[PDB]
C-alpha cells in the first residue's frame, strides 16, 4: 500500500551534520506513527517518533523531527556527531487500523523501508 | 355588459341638495368604473365626478368640495352627493361605467357603456 | 385589518428574528473566546467514535471510514462499528471496514438489550483493538446502546462521539466537538454542525441552505443558555457518565416512530436536560451528510420528523422548569412558531377570501424585503454569493411544510398512500382554487387608477425578480458553479472507479 524510500547519507566525521529523508508515495490517511531506527550487530533500538498530525517523541535535545504534510516527504536532521551513532538507519511506518495505542516495539511496524547508512 | 338607469333630481331652489343614484343590471359591478356625466342645453357632455373600483374619488371644477361621489356594492348601484347647487348647474346628468380602459378618463369615447339620464334643474 | 395584520407580522417575525441573530453572535464569540485559551495539541480528552449503520451505501461507508481515519486528534481510543443486521447483504460493510480498518469482525448471535445481562464484556474482551459487530437486525436505537456499552467498558474514556455511516468529518471536526466539555464541568453534551453535500438538485439546495441557516440561529441561540434538545447525529458528543446514567430510561421507553430506521434522536437529549444538565453548540465542527432529492420523500420524512415533535412537545416544555431563570426560551419559541404557522394560515385564508389585491401585493412584497434580507445576512455569516438562493425556500415550504403539518396533526388528531399524499393533493387542489378564484375576481384592467398601477407594478416587478433568480440559477447548473467543491471531488471519485 505504502512504499518508504530514503535518501541522504555517507560518510561524515565526528564533526559535522547530515539530514536523513525518508520518502513516501500515497495516502497514509494522516494517522498512522512513524518512527526512525539506528541499528541494524545489534537489535534495532527506538529514535524518534511522531503522528503525521502532530506531536514529537525523543528517546534527546539534539535531533528534532520535521514533516511537511504536502510533500509526502519528510527529514530528520542531526546535529553534532559521535562514533557510535554510525548505523544504517530505517524509515518505518505503523498503521493504526488494529489499534490506536502508541508502542516503540519495532514488531508492531509491519512495514520497513531500506537503509542508506 | 351593465345596463344604467337613472333615478332622481327634482326642481330645488339655489343652494338646495339633491341625492341621484344610479342602478345598474350585470354579473360582476364590483369590478366596474363608474363615472357621472352632465349636459347642459348650451354644451357637450363633461367628467365631473368619478369613483373606480377600487374606491378612489376623482373631482375637477370645484367638485372636490361640492360634490362627494360613493358606490354601494352590496345595492349594485352608485350614488353621487350633491351640496350647495347653483343656477349653472342646471343638466341632464349621465352615468358611465367601464371595464378595461386606459390614462383617459374624460372623454366620452373611453367609457363603452351609458345610461338614459336624468334631468337635474335649479331655480 | 389586513394593513394591521402585515405589520404585526413584519415587526414579530423580524424583532425574533434579530433576537436569534444576537443571541447566535454572542454565543460564537464567546465560544472563540473560550478557544482562543486553549493550548497547542490538545488532547487531555479521551473519546471513542461511534458508527451505526443500515443497507449503507459501500462508497459512502468507506468515506465515513477513511474520513475518521483522517482525523487529527491524537487521543482516540478505539472506533466502534455497528452494523444492525447479520445477513449476506449485511455483510458487504462488513467486508468494507474489513478494508479500512482490522478484520476484528464480531457475530453475536444474541441482542444486548434483549439479554439478560447487558455488559460489553459479554461481546468483548480486549478494548485496544478496533471491534466490527453485527447484531440481529432489530434498529437503530439498539445499535446505539450496543456500541455505548462497548464504550462504556473501559474506564479509559470520558466522552464518545457519534456520527452516522453517511457523515463525513474533517480533521478537526473531533477537536472541536469535544474541546467544549472541559470548559465548563456542567455541560455534558455538545451538537455539531451539519452541512449538505450533494447540491445538484433544486431541492436539495433549499433544504441545504435552510439546515444551514437553522444551525446558525436557532441551534446558536438554545447553545447561548445551553438548552439544546439537537444533540447526536449525524455529528455531536457525549460524556460517558451521562450515557451511563441514562441508557436504561432512553432504551425502556416506546418507540413507534418509524419501522428499523430513525433513532430517538431527540429523546436522548431531552433526558440529558430533564436532569438539569446544560448543553452547548459549537459551529466549528462540520460534518457532511446527504440529503433527499424526492419531494414526496422530504415530504415523508418532514411529517414524521413533525409527527415526532408533536409527541415530545409535553417532555421538551416540562424539561424547562429545572433549568430556572432560564429555559423560558423554549416555550418562547415554540409559541413563536405555533403562532408564526397559525399567523400565515390565517393571512393565506384571509387574502384568499377577500382577494384584494391592493393587501395582496403588500404582503408579497414585505415577504419579498423580509426573505431578502434573511439571505443577505446568510451570504454575510457564510461568505458565499449561493446564500441568496434561500428566497425561493418559501415556495417549497408553502407547498411541502404545511400540508405535512395538516397531516401529522390528523394521523393523531383524537389506504398507504391516502394517509400520506391525499391531503397534499386537497391542499394543493385548494390553493389552486383559491388562486383561479381570486383571479377571476379582480379580472379587470383600469391605468387611470395609481392604486391598481401599483399592484401591477409591484406584482410584475416580483416575477421578474424570481423569474431571473430562476435563469441564474438554471445558468450556474450547466456552469457547475452551484456545485460544492466537495461536492466535485466525491463525483471525480466515483468516475474513477
Ligand atoms: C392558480 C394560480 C394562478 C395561483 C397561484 C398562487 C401562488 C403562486 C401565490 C399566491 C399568493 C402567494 C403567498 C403569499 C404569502 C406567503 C407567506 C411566506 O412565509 C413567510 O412569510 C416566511 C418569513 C421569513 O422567514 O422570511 C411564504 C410564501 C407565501 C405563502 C406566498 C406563496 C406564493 C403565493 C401562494
Ligand atoms: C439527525 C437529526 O438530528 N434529525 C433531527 C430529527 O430527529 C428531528 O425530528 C428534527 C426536528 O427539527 O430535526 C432533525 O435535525
Amino acid at each position: 500500500q505504502v512504499q518508504l524510500v530514503e535518501s541522504g547519507g555517507g560518510l561524515v566525521q565526528a564533526g559535522g551534520s547530515l539530514r536523513l529523508a525518508c520518502a513516501a508515495s500515497g495516502r497514509i490517511f494522516s494517522s498512522d506513527t512513524l518512527a526512525w531506527f539506528r541499528r541494524a550487530g545489534k537489535e534495532r533500538e527506538f529514535v524518534a517518533a511522531s503522528r503525521w498530525s502532530g506531536g514529537g517523541t525523543d528517546y534527546k535535545g539534539r535531533f528534532t523531527f520535521s514533516r511537511d504534510n504536502t510533500r509526502n516527504t519528510m527529514c530528520l536532521e542531526m546535529n553534532s556527531l559521535k562514533p557510535e551513532d554510525t548505523a544504517v538507519y530505517y524509515c518505518a511506518l505503523r498503521t493504526a487500523r488494529d489499534s490506536y495505542y502508541y508502542t516503540r516495539n519495532p514488531t508492531g511496524y509491519d512495514y520497513w523501508g531500506q537503509g542508506t547508512q | 355588459q351593465v345596463q344604467l338607469v337613472e333615478s332622481g333630481g327634482g326642481l330645488v331652489q339655489a343652494g338646495g341638495s339633491l341625492k341621484v343614484s344610479c342602478a345598474a343590471s350585470g354579473r360582476a359591478f364590483k369590478t366596474y368604473r363608474m363615472a357621472w356625466f352632465r349636459q347642459a342645453p348650451g354644451k357637450e357632455r363633461e367628467f365631473v365626478s368619478g369613483i373606480s373600483a377600487l374606491e378612489t374619488t376623482y373631482y375637477a371644477d370645484s367638485v372636490k368640495g361640492r360634490f362627494t361621489i360613493s358606490r354601494d356594492n352590496t345595492k349594485n348601484t352608485v350614488s353621487l352627493q350633491m351640496d350647495s347647487l347653483k343656477p349653472e348647474d342646471t343638466a341632464v346628468y349621465y352615468c358611465a361605467a367601464r371595464r378595461y380602459g386606459g390614462t383617459d378618463y374624460t372623454t366620452t369615447g373611453s367609457y363603452d357603456y351609458w345610461g338614459q339620464g336624468t334631468q337635474v334643474t335649479v331655480s | 385589518s389586513a394593513v394591521w395584520g402585515i405589520s404585526v407580522y413584519g415587526v414579530f417575525v423580524l424583532g425574533f428574528y434579530i433576537a436569534q441573530i444576537v443571541f447566535s453572535e454572542f454565543n460564537r464569540m464567546r465560544l472563540s473566546d473560550w478557544i482562543s485559551l486553549r493550548p497547542d495539541n490538545w488532547n487531555a480528552t479521551r473519546v471513542a467514535v461511534i458508527i451505526a449503520g443500515y443497507r449503507e451505501d459501500p462508497f459512502m461507508f468507506k468515506k465515513c471510514l477513511e474520513s475518521v481515519r483522517d482525523s487529527e486528534y491524537g487521543n482516540v481510543a478505539r472506533l466502534i462499528c455497528v452494523i444492525d443486521g447479520d445477513e449476506e447483504e449485511d455483510l458487504k460493510m462488513a467486508e468494507i471496514y474489513k478494508q479500512v480498518y482490522n478484520d476484528n469482525v464480531k457475530k453475536p448471535g444474541v441482542v444486548l438489550c434483549e439479554s439478560e445481562n447487558k455488559n460489553g464484556s459479554t461481546i468483548d474482551s480486549d478494548v485496544s483493538k478496533n471491534i466490527c459487530i453485527l447484531q440481529p437486525h432489530r434498529g437503530k436505537r439498539e445499535s446505539l446502546y450496543t456500541g455505548f456499552q462497548l464504550a462504556s467498558m473501559d474506564p479509559s474514556v470520558h466522552a464518545v462521539v457519534l456520527i452516522d455511516s453517511d457523515t463525513v468529518l474533517e480533521k478537526n471536526a473531533i477537536l472541536e466537538v469535544v474541546y467544549p466539555l472541559s470548559c465548563d464541568p456542567n455541560i455534558k453534551a455538545v451538537a455539531g454542525e451539519c452541512k449538505i453535500w450533494n447540491t445538484d438538485t433544486i431541492l436539495s439546495m433549499l433544504v441545504s441552505w435552510r439546515y444551514f441557516s437553522a444551525f446558525n440561529v436557532e441551534r446558536g441561540a438554545q447553545s447561548l443558555w445551553k438548552t439544546v434538545q439537537c444533540v447526536g447525529g449525524p455529528l455531536g458528543a457525549y460524556t460517558i457518565d451521562i450515557i451511563n446514567e441514562i441508557k436504561d430510561p432512553w432504551i425502556t421507553q416506546t418507540f413507534l416512530g418509524n419501522k428499523c430506521t430513525y433513532g430517538d434522536n431527540r429523546r436522548l437529549t431531552n433526558e440529558v436536560l430533564m436532569r438539569g444538565k446544560k448543553i452547548v453548540y459549537t459551529p466549528f465542527a462540520v460534518g457532511w451528510s446527504d440529503s433527499p432529492t424526492n419531494v414526496m420523500r422530504y415530504i415523508v420524512q418532514q411529517t414524521r420528523w413533525s409527527k415526532s415533535w408533536c409527541r415530545e412537545i409535553w417532555y421538551t416544555l416540562g424539561s424547562a422548569w429545572k433549568h430556572g431563570f432560564s429555559g423560558i426560551y423554549l416555550a418562547f419559541e415554540c409559541m413563536y412558531q405555533i403562532m408564526y404557522f397559525f399567523l400565515v394560515m390565517y393571512l393565506f385564508s384571509y387574502i384568499a377570501i377577500k382577494a384584494d389585491i391592493r393587501a395582496q401585493t403588500a404582503t408579497v412584497l414585505v415577504s419579498t424585503l423580509v426573505t431578502i434580507i434573511k439571505s443577505s445576512y446568510l451570504a454575510l455569516r457564510a461568505k458565499n454569493l449561493k446564500a441568496f438562493y434561500f428566497v425561493l425556500y418559501t415556495y417549497v415550504y408553502f407547498f411541502c411544510m404545511i400540508p405535512a403539518r395538516i397531516t401529522a396533526m390528523f394521523t393523531m388528531f383524537d389506504w398507504l398512500w391516502a394517509k400520506q399524499f391525499l391531503i397534499t393533493y386537497m391542499w394543493w387542489a385548494g390553493v389552486l382554487a383559491a388562486g383561479v378564484y381570486s383571479i377571476v375576481d379582480n379580472w379587470y384592467f383600469d391605468w387611470a387608477d395609481i392604486q391598481y398601477r401599483f399592484a401591477l407594478v409591484g406584482i410584475c416587478s416580483y416575477l421578474v425578480f424570481v423569474s431571473i433568480v430562476l435563469v441564474i440559477y438554471l445558468i450556474g447548473k450547466i456552469t457547475t458553479w452551484n456545485y460544492t467543491p466537495l461536492q466535485k471531488e466525491l463525483i471525480e471519485e466515483r468516475y474513477l472507479h
